[PDB]
């Protein structure tokens, strides 16, 4: 499965 | 037959705490991601949190972060809802939903009412 | 910056005359990801041509494969057109039986 | 025995001809098994592997909603790091991430990782300890700095050793026919006189071989492996000789290295 | 935020008539995650429509849902008694999101 967690982005 | 029953609703004063539940029958209720929705008497529908089928990832409307959460134990096959502060517009019907999916599958329960005064 | 595809043209089977195969032309080793590629019968563009996804290897370069059903035969002759941005002009690769 | 499942995520600028291209592939070793495209029609993540249909529609649901998440971000990311590096709004840039587990024979975790990519070049990358990040150039150390003070690594490293891991195992055992397979080559020698002998090796899975050319023992034009297209992958290579050569394959499904000399 | 915009308001129609019913999507929303509800006014809502044009088990042919991206449109072609309540369009791709809601009553 592909990454469920959010992050905040570059 | 697959059903949600919902408990724990009643009159609460502005401020206190109260907690809803939703036991799950005639379905895997562990596979599954669970929604809570309210409806306020004469007005639409209103998302209110999510859980996933594991309880890693919960997100939760706006207007109630930070004082509803959101938790499932897959054991019992039971949906809660713990709201804290909480004020009079709050005050609503409020769903546990197993629906919100490409496959159509849609189960609501039969609606607790939440009424906050004082 | 800007890397130039390598481009192999074969057969998924060893070739037979008369009997179906299909015709591969894989693109590797280019940067950026936009890319023509065309499988030829003859000197003319093939239609019905399928592509993979595009993915990349270690060094962020992309590469693509393009296959189309397609029966040998001695008379035809098959090659594959690739352009890219590295390209001045598009670069044909001929298919070899034995390469 | 050990085994791997990558996801690789492609998102080029198209400035002026709408929202940027994106591209998402999963790999479980060397068999792709779902895809997305932003330019499909479906807009779902489909699968590309028999194994993989057996899954619920809930779980393609889950993956399309993850995966068009990470579309978002880095579509998001793309005007930053053009931010970043004082770029025109002209130009198509890109954006590449990778990320994924090794696991064991035992199915324990090996290892996790997560490698980016600005314009084809490091931008920045996971440790081995899944808990630092390796900058490349200055603009990327901004993203250091951020991904720190938000504790990424630790969310990634969580993913990496618990769900990544177990979801590898799952795919493993559903497609356990295909995924746990090994091909030993096809292999054969040509010669054509120029001469020159070509050492074939064909349909073998999975695509780590290697093919070495020796002269009387000592070791001396080689392609890269190419996919076959069902499945399964060829290489060759060729040594051009005057008018005492053996040709070495060694592969997964071999039992021993061959030795093949011409007729 | 996704904004799942119901218009019109209020549809004044006679039994027997066509009512078209619209929703705006404030993004690009993958049309299997866009959904229809019909809600009577004492009881839970119902399902109608999923995945902006498949019926749910036992829905009448009358209702069909149409749209792509970030148009949807619901559409009873002729309506019944029973058909005059209030209508939701719905987004499930980012969280849940229902629309104002399109009351249909009688003329
Ligand atoms: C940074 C990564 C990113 O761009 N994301 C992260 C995921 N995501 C997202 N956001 C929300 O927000 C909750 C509310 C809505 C208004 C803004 N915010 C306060 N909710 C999400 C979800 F609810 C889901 C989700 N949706 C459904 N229908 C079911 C389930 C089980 C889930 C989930 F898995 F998350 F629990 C999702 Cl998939 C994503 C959500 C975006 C901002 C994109």
């Amino acid at each position: 499965v592909v990454v469920g967690a959010c992050g905040v982005g570059k | 037959e697959v059903q949600l029953l919902e408990s724990g609703g009643g009159v609460v004063q502005p401020g206190r705490s109260l907690r809803l539940s939703c036991a799950a029958s005639g379905f895997t209720f562990s596979s599954y991601g669970m929604h809570w929705v309210r409806q306020a008497p004469g007005k639409g529908l209103e998302w209110v949190a999510v859980i996933s089928y594991d309880g890693s990832n919960k997100y939760y409307a706006d207007s109630v972060k930070g004082r509803f959460t959101i938790s499932r134990d897959n054991s019992k096959n039971t949906l809660y809802l713990q709201m804290n502060s909480l004020r009079a517009e709050d005050t609503a019907v409020y769903y546990c939903l197993y629906g919100g999916n490409s496959y159509g599958m849609d189960v609501w329960g039969q609606g607790t009412m939440v009424t906050v005064f004082n | 910056i800007q890397r130039t595809p390598k481009i192999q043209v074969y057969s998924r089977h060893p070739a037979e005359n008369g009997k179906s195969n299909f015709l591969n032309c894989y693109v590797s080793g280019f940067h950026p990801s936009d890319i023509e590629v065309d499988l030829l019968k003859n000197g003319e563009r093939i239609e019905k041509v399928e592509h993979s996804d595009l993915s990349f290897s270690k060094d962020w370069s992309f590469y693509l494969l393009y296959y189309t059903e397609f029966t040998p035969t001695e008379k035809d002759e098959y090659a594959c057109r690739v352009n890219h941005v590295t390209l001045s002009q598009p670069k044909i690769v001929k298919w070899d039986r034995d390469m | 025995g050990s085994h791997s499942m990558r996801y690789f995520f492609t998102s080029v600028s198209r400035p002026g001809r709408g929202e940027p291209r994106f591209i998402a592939v999963g790999y479980v070793d060397d068999t792709q098994f779902v895809r997305f495209d932003s330019d499909a029609a479906s807009q779902r993540m489909e699968p590309r592997a028999p194994w993989i249909e057996q899954e619920g529609p809930e779980y393609w649901d889950q993956e399309t909603r993850n995966v068009k998440a990470q579309s978002q971000t880095d579509r998001v990311d793309l005007g930053t790091l053009r931010g970043y590096y004082n770029q025109s709004e002209a130009g198509s840039h890109t954006i590449q991430i990778m990320y994924g587990c090794d696991v064991g024979s035992d199915g324990r975790f090996l290892r996790g990782y997560r490698q980016d990519a600005y314009d084809g070049k490091d931008y920045i990358a996971l440790n081995e300890d899944l808990r630092s990040w390796t900058a490349a150039d200055m603009a990327a150390q901004i993203t250091k700095r951020k991904w720190e003070a938000a504790h990424e690594a630790e969310q990634l490293r969580a993913y990496l050793d618990g769900t990544c891991v177990e979801w590898l195992r799952r795919y493993l055992e559903n497609g356990k026919e295909t995924l746990q397979r090994t091909d030993p080559p096809k292999t054969h020698m040509t010669h054509h006189p120029i001469a020159t002998l070509r050492c074939w090796a064909l349909g073998f899975y999975p695509a780590e071989i290697t093919l070495t050319w020796q002269r009387d023992g000592e070791d001396q034009e080689l392609v890269e492996t190419r996919p076959a297209g069902d499945g399964t992958f060829q290489k060759w290579a060729a040594v051009v000789v005057p008018s005492r050569y053996t040709c070495h394959v060694q592969h997964e499904g071999l039992p021993k290295p061959l030795t093949l000399r011409w007729e | 935020d996704i904004v799942m915009t119901q218009s019109p308001a209020t549809l004044s129609l006679s039994p027997g008539e066509r009512a078209t019913l619209s929703c705006r999507a404030s993004q690009s929303l993958s049309s299997s995650f866009l959904a229809w509800y019909q809600q009577k006014p004492g009881q839970a809502p119902r399902l109608l429509i999923y995945g902006a044009s498949s019926r749910a088990t036992g829905i009448p042919d009358r209702f069909s849902g149409s749209g792509s991206g970030t148009d949807f449109t619901l559409t009873i072609s002729r309506l019944e008694p029973e058909d005059f309540a209030v209508y939701y369009c719905q987004q499930s791709e980012s969280a849940l999101t229902f629309g104002g809601g399109t009351k249909v009553e009688i003329k």
